[PDB]
């Protein structure tokens, strides 16, 4: 037994959001809705089909109509940037939750990444390894490619490179790692971290000095 | 002031069994109107209830999941627990303790899951735990005469997820920022924390970086 | 293979009494000592067989009746009775075969501020025939000048809301109401023991 839910919905800011739900049973049993935000547990929002616990804001509202019931969140703030989960109970009473939607704010400040590059430690270094780190974060919308150069030169191995992820406040961040050997981060004059945010390029650049 | 804590270990092998424990503190696990539950939610997908159970060890099951869960209630401990025997993949999750509030004889979700521990991650990996390297990341030669610099520890090579790092044994928390950590090819993890600190404060106070990861019982302070 | 009970009995949800919901039970084994276990949460009274011998019976089908009603209205949940629940909502046989259980639900049914979502008939025509519902929203005419589908003086709006709130007396007070009906007819049987 499946609620169906639809996997996004987005909405322009102050104006109005619906995420709709249907499963065979919910004739026979309420809704309930949680919100998720990243990393951290869910907070249920509704209870049975239109409750609002104590400390939820009025523009969280349940309505029912047959085999769909339906989240509404009056008036949209970047904060309401969630997923929300429906959630009711099979024919049996068997707990069930829909698979979520995401909701997106549009019309959000773009906001370019700010770069941060680390060559090899000594430390690190004398360990027989080189590791480049570069950090990558407060950026919007949440997309990035990163490329590293030796010299001018693309590299192209030992590069791994996070999936960005929706940070504190309502943006982004990501980091990239660069391995090498302790020769290559010596026999060359500078590795550098290009990332690429919309249409932006900012390169931070590292040298063997010292 | 209900409140909720799970415990339970990080890493589990394959068909090994997953033993949990959730604390209630701010009532009592008696509550006639509690229903203490299981939710789960395999990382980047959604939420599943796994079962609930009455002050009274009426346990209610999943069924994708009946064969192989077992619960119970220590009354005298103010707790309850919950065991899933044949760990495969596929319970790599977080697992989440809540509170079912309903009402007797069998309304065990009747007011919704309104109060939920905050999750203990669970990996189920035939891998061994492996404590992570540290090196310093030395603050730049920024050229700011005001301005700032960065500097950061680099959590190198370590297994199972999660990882905290403190700055100053959590005397500095302004302006620090830890990363999602990476999954490298050979399956271990890395990360970086990086706090933003005064380049005028730059040789007097000195600045230490905690690197906690409890699945290998390991501690490293560095710089 | 067996019979969906605990569809009725454990619903979250429950129809208001004149949208009454009707299940049929059949083709399944009927163990109604699931139901008997439980006799502590409910009031139940039965008609035309011994509540005990349930299991030993064999019937070409089972119905299940569930609705929401004020408790001191449970009484009309019988044979000949009368009044507003009996006449214009839900009505029994007088030769009804079968049980009528009941749960008091403040607690689920019942909020601070009240609770309008359980609806009753309160104006008809005729009184209802037995198991008849009446969905119809259309305004009754009382007095002698036609109503145009126009709510007001004479002409009423023939649904009327519950108002439960925890503090009301016992009877005042909302109760889940589930009617088994147990039906022998001719052709083959079907739910058994
Ligand atoms: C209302 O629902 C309860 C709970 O139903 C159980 O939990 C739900 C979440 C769903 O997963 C259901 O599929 C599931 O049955 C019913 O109570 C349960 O009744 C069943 C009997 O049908 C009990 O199973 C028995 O268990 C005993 C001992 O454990 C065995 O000896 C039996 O052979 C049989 O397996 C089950 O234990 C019981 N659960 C609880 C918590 O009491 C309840 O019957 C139902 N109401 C009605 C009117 O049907």
């Amino acid at each position: 037994y499946e609620l169906t839910q639809p996997p996004s919905v987005s909405v322009s800011p102050g104006q109005t959001a619906t995420i709709t739900c249907s499963g065979t049973a919910l004739p026979n049993h309420y809704a309930y809705w949680y919100q998720q935000k990243p990393g951290q547990a869910p907070v249920l929002v509704i209870y049975t089909d239109n409750e609002r616990p104590s400390g939820i804001p009025e523009r969280f509202s349940g309505s029912t109509s047959g085999t769909t019931v339906t989240l509404t969140i009056s008036g949209v703030q970047a904060e309401d940037e969630a997923d929300y989960y429906c959630q009711s109970a099979d024919s049996n009473a068997n707990v069930v939750f829909g698979g979520g939607t995401k909701l997106t704010v549009l019309g959000q400040p773009k906001a370019a990444p700010s770069v941060t590059l680390f060559p090899p430690s000594s430390e690190e270094l004398q360990a027989n390894k080189a590791t480049l780190v570069c950090l990558i974060s407060d950026f919007y919308p949440g997309a990035v490619t990163v490329a590293w150069k030796a010299d001018s030169s693309p590299v192209k191995a030992g590069v791994e490179t996070t999936t960005p992820s929706k940070q504190s406040n309502n943006k982004y961040a990501a980091s990239s790692y660069l391995s090498l050997t302790p020769e290559q981060w010596k026999s060359h004059r500078s590795y550098s971290c290009q990332v690429t945010h919309e249409g932006s390029t900012v390169e931070k650049t590292v040298a063997p000095t010292e | 002031q209900l409140q909720l804590q799970e415990s339970g270990p990080g890493l589990v092998k394959p068909s090994e069994t997953l033993s949990l424990t959730c604390t209630v503190s701010g009532a009592s696990i008696t509550s006639s109107d509690s229903y203490w539950g299981w939710i789960r939610q395999p990382p980047g997908k959604g939420l599943e209830w796994i079962g609930s159970i009455y002050y009274t060890g009426s346990a209610y099951k999943s069924p994708p999941l009946k064969s192989r869960v077992t619960m119970s209630v220590d009354t005298s401990k103010n707790q309850f627990s919950l065991k899933v025997t044949s760990l495969t993949a596929a319970d790599t999750a977080v697992y989440y303790c809540a509170r079912g509030r309903g009402s007797p004889p069998h309304y065990y979700f009747y007011f919704g899951l309104d109060v939920w521990g905050q999750g203990t991650t669970v990996s189920v990996s035939l891998a061994s735990t492996k404590g992570p390297s540290v090196f310093p990341l030395a603050p730049s030669s920024k050229s700011t005469s005001g301005g700032t610099a960065a500097l950061g520890c680099l959590v190198k090579d370590y297994f199972p997820e999660p990882v905290t790092v403190s700055w100053n044994s959590g005397a500095l928390t302004s302006g620090v920022h830890t990363f999602p950590a990476v999954l490298q090819s050979s399956g271990l993890y890395s990360l970086s924390s990086v706090v933003t600190v005064p380049s005028s404060s730059l040789g007097t106070q000195t600045y230490i970086c905690n690197v906690n990861h409890k699945p290998s019982n390991t501690k490293v302070d560095k710089k | 293979n067996l019979c969906p009970f605990d569809e009725v009995f454990n619903a979250t949800r429950f129809a208001s009494v004149y949208a009454w919901n009707r299940k049929r039970i059949s083709n399944c084994v009927a163990d109604y000592s699931v139901l008997y276990n439980l006799a502590p949460f409910f009031t139940f009274k039965c008609y035309g067989v011994s509540p005990t011998k349930l299991n030993d019976l064999c019937f070409t089908n089972v119905y299940a009746d569930s609705f929401v009603i004020r408790g001191d209205e449970v009484r009309q949940i019988a044979p000949g009775q009368t009044g507003n629940i009996a006449d214009y909502n839900y009505k029994l046989p007088d030769d009804f075969t079968g049980c009528v259980i009941a749960w008091n639900s403040n607690k689920l049914d019942s909020k601070v501020s009240g609770n309008y979502n359980y609806l009753y008939r309160l104006f008809r025509k005729s009184n209802l025939k037995p198991f008849e519902r009446d969905i119809s929203t259309e305004i009754y005419q009382a007095g002698n000048k036609p109503c145009n589908g126009v709510a007001g003086f004479n002409c009423y709006f023939p649904l009327r809301s519950y108002s439960f709130r925890p503090t009301y007396g016992v009877g005042h007070q909302p109760y889940r109401v589930v009617v088994l009906s147990f039906e022998l007819l001719h052709p083959a049987a079907t739910v058994c023991g």
